[PDB]
């Protein structure tokens, strides 16, 4: 896998060049944003169970076809598997936020996931709706101004929204 | 790591088709040589699906297709013949 | 399908390295005795019909109940004698195959593997084939290294059937 | 290990053992050899009759529908493995048998035993058996196509040094098995695995001692690993908690009486 | 696998007939060139590392884009895999020479090698060029007149060349 | 596991010197003995099932307590395991005759067999009696003058008898 | 422990059979060889000190690494223990020659000797070399025609050689 | 086990010294006497069945109560008669073993040590075995140097049982 540094390292080794001034300056800016990135990872991790439970509540409230007898998320076994799937997707989104590159999210969670959900009969649009709800919950929790020092965090929120849209698009 | 296990429905078999299995620091651990990297077909039950996916993913393999079988038998694998 | 050469390559490939002088000596023993094996296979190919008929006669001599008890497993009718004769012909033909190959490999994939289930399911006594192979041992008539592989493959199927 | 160590330890044939890999498009001889190696190692060198030979999973290998790992899993999940190693055995012994058969290893620590016991209690025998085959160690060591083999006598990447000494307590020899009379065996590692220590190896020619004129009428010595405590009478000053006694046949009953009167527990008695 | 004997054994078993006199005379001829076969196997085995290293040097001499930063042979791991592939291909050509039949080479080396190289991105034309280079290196080693008993060895040289063309055609 | 050669090689490498000429001459003597050795191995292998069956029948003629209900060789399973042990001991005797050294017996066949027979409740003296009876049958098989060229074979018979006595002494 | 008579006595008692005529005739042959056996025991006992001193001198001439400061046989006590070890091994070889069985040599001297030499850091290959030198010294002294009545004594010399070979193999 | 050779080696090993001329004289007496011991053991081996049956019969003559009254320790049934014949066969076989070994070592290791606890536990009378050994003294038929060997081991077991 790669993080925000080793992705640029792998690109430079493919090109066979040393890093220029612009790439090192971009990586230094990423290091400057790194504390905000770790704050985002900490907040989503600390409210992960709340995010998964509230997203499951809203998903099966707006889509009651899944929890009804016969629905995929019906039966405590399949429901526990669905809650595990929300927890796994949120966990790998936090992993991709931590690395700063989505290599862990593509290569470790989203690869074969669409074919998994097609072979299982899992409706991937419902999973994408749950990922959208985890996105809005996590972006509200990151952007909470209380209990943390002031600063601009539009870049990391945009990156987390990109990771969440990547997770939702891989199952849709 | 799943609730599927200890269940009859968790004996539902699937076939994973994985590509790109190559040596890597993640693969440097292995004590045996890998002989094929083209298209490896692995039969996996439902209970064991989480373990197989992580294992395939940990080694860097890319999953291309997962075919359901609608059976507990691995008979429609038909790849090594 | 085991021979000197195939097991030499399989051993070297299980080692994951090249063909050392061990496998070269294996090939030298194969070359040393392969001419006698080919001569033995030629002689049994020439005398195949006579030795199969004599082996079937020896089986009927030691086990006369096969020729008089009515049954699908027995040789009381002409069908049972034809099946017994072609079974002994199979045994002799895979013996000649083992002589050509230079190991018990043709016996292992053609005849030895699963023969317990064949004799159990169709109620074939293995002592019939034991007496047939002892006739082939008694009357193949080779000398030197040709007889020594001939006794090797014959007693291999003797030991597997008993 | 090398020749001089393995000749004393009786593990020469383990060191000259080649891991069988079932390559693609294998001949029936190679599939038969893989099946026989799995029945020797997974079923612990038991005399396996043809009446419980698992013809279905054998045909699934022959068919190439399952991998070598699947066959190992099928064999370990069968009732042959359950009768031979699970039903009449305690949990510690069964977990050690699983490690020896599936992973080719002795267990390293007590938290591994606690994890496997908790996994048995939470998910059944099938879940527990899967734990070993679907582990990182199995995939790395054998993977999909290599028959598992004993790796406790070689230097492993993530291994504990106590695993080498415990492998001799688990692997008793080449012409040994894991079957006992009545199929119920007690674990030899529970004293050390719980306490995170090791025992002396004493395997084969390692167990021997010099007899001389001190062996008695029968020229043989007996080797006694005994945990010693303070005597209530305090007659003799005890210098070590774990003590070694080399005593003859003519004094073996007397020495056992001495150890029993001292209140000390006997942990091992062997020839020497 | 098969050798020169079990090939015609399997053909005669599939026809269900004994070997005729011409088949046994052909096998006696194979025994006659068996000593030259053992000589060729021993010479390629004894010069295998030099053959692999010289073939690699020529291959990266007139195809330098493999070793270029970003090339398929660039990075120690990829070059070690390249030299290991050369060693495996040469070893399996010696295996097929030893057996007298290309069953082991086609069934345990060339079986699945092409889509392996396709999935990795390995350029199979350059692999076939390296196999060709090992072919003239091995046939130059075999046909060295010095230190060997004189005799005609065109059959075993043509058979080794045929095994090398089967190895090169299976990867191109 | 050693042969007649590598045992002397192992003690010489432990001493750190080349083989003296007396050791080379003794190894040449064993090379000249090797044809009779291969004859003995082939004869015991050819009559292995007869040797095992005859020794089993005459052992239970000697010891009827083994197959008696409650005996160690009673029940098909235990009888089948006993018969496998008899043919395994005969097989490893052929192995030790083949190599010319008994390292395969003490390293594979008798490695923990005493402990196994003590743990199973197997009477090892009865196994040693069966090994002596297989020894008598195999020595009558090897020293049979019919169907072979003449020669003095007391050395290979004494070596086979030594392997059999070491196999019997390990279980008794 | 056993002698030549009591070995076959114990082997017959383990089978519960009387000694057959062949075993009694073999013991009668042993009784016939016993005078030469006593002569061999007497000769090795007489020249024991010469055997030990000359073989130790030859061993440290061939292996000067043992007497060098830091060597195993360095220091008078370790050198004494060396000469004592050679004398004890000779004494037990004479005991085994006297009894006609190696029960005393293997059971009282060779059992656990390898473990002791390993635990002390004693090179057992050097012990085996010294025991081998004592072997040709003892068979040179035993087979000396001078001062004794003539007769074929190859069997007792081979038996002493076997005792020395199992003494050297028990430490190598 | 106790023989002249084993005693000589045990004493020389206890003193940590080589085998002197005393041990050579011990082996010389063993060698001179061993041929008559082996001939005595051969004759007792050949006459063993008749001697054991006659010894059991003589015990039944001196002690008829062992054949009439019921009891596990008595020979009134066929099981007790088989046990008595097996016991006297054990005694005679160990006497032959002592004849071969040249000392009372087989008696001391196989029969003498613990026979008091056997005769006490299983209610066997040592007088029965004393009469059996006395019948072996009466009808072994050896003469000369071999007879004094046989009678020494028979009286050693008699003196141990009485
Ligand atoms: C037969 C003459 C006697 C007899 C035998 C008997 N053996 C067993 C069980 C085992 N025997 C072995 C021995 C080996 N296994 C090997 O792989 C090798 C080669 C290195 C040897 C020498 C083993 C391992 C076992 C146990 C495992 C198994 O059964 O496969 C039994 C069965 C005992 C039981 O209760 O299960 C028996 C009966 N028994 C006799 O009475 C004869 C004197
Ligand atoms: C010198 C004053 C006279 C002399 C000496 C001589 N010595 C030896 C042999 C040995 N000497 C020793 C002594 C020691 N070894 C030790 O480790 C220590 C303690 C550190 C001591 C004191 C030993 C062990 C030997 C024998 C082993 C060996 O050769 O090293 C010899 C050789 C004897 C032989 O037979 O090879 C000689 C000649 N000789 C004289 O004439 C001087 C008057
Ligand atoms: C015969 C003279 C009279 C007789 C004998 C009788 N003996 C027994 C039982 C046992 N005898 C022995 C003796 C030995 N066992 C040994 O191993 C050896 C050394 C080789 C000896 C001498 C033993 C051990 C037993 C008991 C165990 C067993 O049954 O084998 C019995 C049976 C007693 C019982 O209670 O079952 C009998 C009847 N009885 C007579 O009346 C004769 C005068
Ligand atoms: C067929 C097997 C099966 C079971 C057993 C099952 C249980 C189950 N009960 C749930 C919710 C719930 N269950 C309750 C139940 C109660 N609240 C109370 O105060 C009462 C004391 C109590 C009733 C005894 C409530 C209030 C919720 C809603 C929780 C939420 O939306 O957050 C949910 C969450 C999803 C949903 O809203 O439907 C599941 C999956 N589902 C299954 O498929
Ligand atoms: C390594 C990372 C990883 C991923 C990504 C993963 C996905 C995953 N989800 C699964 C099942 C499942 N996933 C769901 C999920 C849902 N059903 C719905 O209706 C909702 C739309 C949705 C939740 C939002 C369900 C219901 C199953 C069980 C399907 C079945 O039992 O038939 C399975 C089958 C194996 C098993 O559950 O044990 C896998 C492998 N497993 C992993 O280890
Ligand atoms: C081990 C647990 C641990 C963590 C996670 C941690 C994080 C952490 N976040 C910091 C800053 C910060 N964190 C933020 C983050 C944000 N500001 C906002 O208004 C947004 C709501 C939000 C984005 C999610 C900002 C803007 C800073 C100051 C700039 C910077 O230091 O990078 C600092 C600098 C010290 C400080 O001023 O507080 C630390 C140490 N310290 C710890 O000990
Ligand atoms: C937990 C981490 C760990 C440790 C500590 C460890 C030690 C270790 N050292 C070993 C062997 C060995 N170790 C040595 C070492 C030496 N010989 C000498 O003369 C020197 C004094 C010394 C080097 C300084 C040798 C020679 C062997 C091989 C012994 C043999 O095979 O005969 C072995 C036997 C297995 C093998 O050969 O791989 C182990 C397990 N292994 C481990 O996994
Ligand atoms: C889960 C239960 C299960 C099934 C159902 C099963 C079927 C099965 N049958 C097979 C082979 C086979 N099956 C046959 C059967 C026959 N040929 C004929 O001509 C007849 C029409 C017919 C019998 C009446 C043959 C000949 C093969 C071997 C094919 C070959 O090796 O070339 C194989 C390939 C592996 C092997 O050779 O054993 C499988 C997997 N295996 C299983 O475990
Ligand atoms: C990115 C990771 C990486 C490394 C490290 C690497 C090393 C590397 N160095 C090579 C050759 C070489 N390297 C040298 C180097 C030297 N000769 C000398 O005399 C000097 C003292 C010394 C320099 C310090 C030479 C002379 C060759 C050519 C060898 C040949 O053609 O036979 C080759 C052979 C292939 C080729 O010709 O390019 C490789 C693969 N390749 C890689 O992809
Ligand atoms: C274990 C190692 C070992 C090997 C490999 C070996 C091979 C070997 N090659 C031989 C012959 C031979 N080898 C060749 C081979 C060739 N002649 C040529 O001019 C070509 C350059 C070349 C083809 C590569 C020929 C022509 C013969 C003589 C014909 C024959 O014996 O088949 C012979 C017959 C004895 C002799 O005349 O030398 C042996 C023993 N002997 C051994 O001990
Ligand atoms: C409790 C499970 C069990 C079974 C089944 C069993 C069978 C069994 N039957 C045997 C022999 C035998 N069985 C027979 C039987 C017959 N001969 C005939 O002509 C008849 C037609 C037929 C009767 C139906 C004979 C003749 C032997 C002796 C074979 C021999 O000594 O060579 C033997 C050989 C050992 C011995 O002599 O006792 C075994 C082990 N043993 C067991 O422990
Ligand atoms: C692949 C099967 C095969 C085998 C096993 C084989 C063995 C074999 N044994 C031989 C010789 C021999 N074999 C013996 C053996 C014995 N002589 C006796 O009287 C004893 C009964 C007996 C000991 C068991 C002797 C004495 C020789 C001649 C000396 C020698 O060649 O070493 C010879 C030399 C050629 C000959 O004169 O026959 C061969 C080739 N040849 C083959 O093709
Ligand atoms: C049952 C009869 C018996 C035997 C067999 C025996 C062997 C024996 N040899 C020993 C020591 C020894 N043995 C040697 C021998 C040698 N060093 C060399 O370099 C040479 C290769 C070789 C002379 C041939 C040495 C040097 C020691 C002392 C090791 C030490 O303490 O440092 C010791 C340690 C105890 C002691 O200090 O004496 C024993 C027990 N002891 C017995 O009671
Ligand atoms: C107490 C001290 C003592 C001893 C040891 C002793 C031994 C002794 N050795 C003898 C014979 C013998 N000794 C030998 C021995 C040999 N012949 C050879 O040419 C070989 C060099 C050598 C083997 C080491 C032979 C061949 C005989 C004659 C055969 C025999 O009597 O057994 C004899 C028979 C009488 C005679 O002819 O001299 C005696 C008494 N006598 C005693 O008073």
């Amino acid at each position: 896998m790669f993080d925000v540094f080793t992705r640029v390292v792998s690109q430079a080794d493919a090109r066979g060049e040393y890093l220029s001034g612009s790439q090192l300056d971009a990586l230094s800016a990423t290091v400057a944003e790194g504390n905000k990135r770790i704050d985002s990872v900490n907040r989503i991790t600390g409210n992960a169970s709340a995010i998964v439970s509230n997203a499951a509540r809203a998903l099966f409230a707006e889509q009651p076809q899944l929890i009804q007898p016969g629905g995929n998320a019906y039966t405590s076994r399949r429901m526990a598997a669905c809650l595990r799937d929300m927890e796994i997707i949120l966990r790998y989104v936090t992993y991709a936020t931590f690395t700063g590159d989505a290599s862990v999210l593509e290569d470790r969670c989203l690869n074969g996931l669409r074919e998994t959900y097609v072979a299982l009969g899992v409706p991937g649009a419902s999973v994408a709706a749950g990922v959208q709800k985890m996105k809005e919950a996590a972006l509200d929790i990151v952007n909470d101004p209380n209990g943390i020092t002031r600063g601009d965090c539009s870049a990391i929120v945009a990156e987390i929204a990109g990771y969440f849209d990547r997770a939702a698009a891989a199952v849709a | 790591a799943t609730s599927s296990r200890q269940s009859d429905a968790g004996n539902r078999l699937f076939v994973y088709e994985v590509i790109g299995l190559s040596q890597s620091t993640m693969t440097d651990g292995l004590d045996y040589p890998i002989r094929r990297s083209g298209s490896t077909f692995i039969t996996v039950p439902l209970k064991r699906m989480n373990q197989e996916m992580r294992r395939i993913t940990r080694m860097g393999g890319k999953i291309v297709s997962i075919k359901p079988l609608e059976g507990d038998s691995p008979l429609p694998h038909t790849e090594g013949i | 399908m085991k021979t000197p050469l195939t097991e030499a390559v399989s051993t070297a490939d299980s080692q994951g390295r090249f063909l050392s002088s061990t496998e070269l000596q294996i090939a030298f023993g194969r070359l040393r005795q392969a001419n006698a094996g080919l001569q033995a296979a030629k002689a049994l190919t020439d005398n195949a019909q006579s030795l199969v008929n004599g082996a079937a006669q020896a089986v009927y001599n030691k086990f006369p109940y096969t020729t008089q008890t009515q049954g699908n497993n027995f040789a009381a009718d002409q069908r049972g004698k034809d099946k017994c004769a072609r079974d002994i012909g199979y045994y002799l033909r895979i013996v000649t195959y083992c002589l050509v190959a230079g190991g018990t490999g043709p016996l292992d994939e053609y005849l030895i593997a699963g023969i317990d289930e064949i004799n159990r399911t169709f109620d074939l006594s293995p002592s019939w084939y034991v007496e047939a192979l002892k006739y082939i041992k008694a009357n193949h008539g080779l000398s030197g290294d040709a007889r020594d592989e001939a006794n090797s493959y014959l007693d291999y199927a003797i030991n597997a059937l008993s | 290990t090398s020749l001089v160590s393995a000749q004393r330890l009786g593990i020469v044939a383990v060191d000259e053992a080649i891991p069988l890999e079932l390559r693609s498009r294998s001949t029936e001889e190679e599939v038969d050899a893989v099946i026989l190696a799995v029945y020797r190692q997974v079923l612990g060198n038991d005399h396996l009759m043809s009446q419980e030979r698992l013809t279905s999973a054998e045909s699934l290998l022959r068919g190439r529908e399952i991998s070598v790992r699947d066959f190992v899993r099928a064999v370990a999940l069968s009732e042959v493995y359950r009768q031979k190693f699970f039903h009449s055995n305690p949990q510690n012994r069964f977990i050690e048998l699983n490690y020896k058969h599936l992973l080719g290893r002795a267990p390293y620590d007590q938290s591994e035993i606690a994890f496997h016991t908790d996994l048995y209690h939470q998910g059944g025998y099938e879940a527990e058996i899967n734990s070993y085959i679907d582990s990182v160690e199995y995939t790395e060591n054998f993977g999909d196509w290599v028959v598992p083999y004993f790796r406790g006598f070689a230097t492993q990447r993530n291994q504990k040094t106590v695993g080498f000494s415990r492998s001799f307590q688990v692997y008793r020899g080449y012409a040994t098995s894991d079957r006992s009379q009545g199929n119920g065996s007690r674990s030899r590692l529970t004293r050390e695995l719980a306490r995170n220590t090791a025992s002396p190896v004493y395997a084969g020619s390692t167990a021997e001692s010099l007899r001389g004129t001190s062996a008695g009428s029968r020229n043989q010595m007996y080797r006694l690993q005994v945990i010693q405590g303070a005597a209530p009478g305090r007659g003799t000053r005890v210098r070590r908690g774990k003590a070694e006694y080399l005593v003859s046949y003519d004094n073996l009953s007397a020495k056992l009486q001495q150890i029993n009167r001292q209140g000390d527990t006997v942990t091992m008695i062997s020839l020497a």
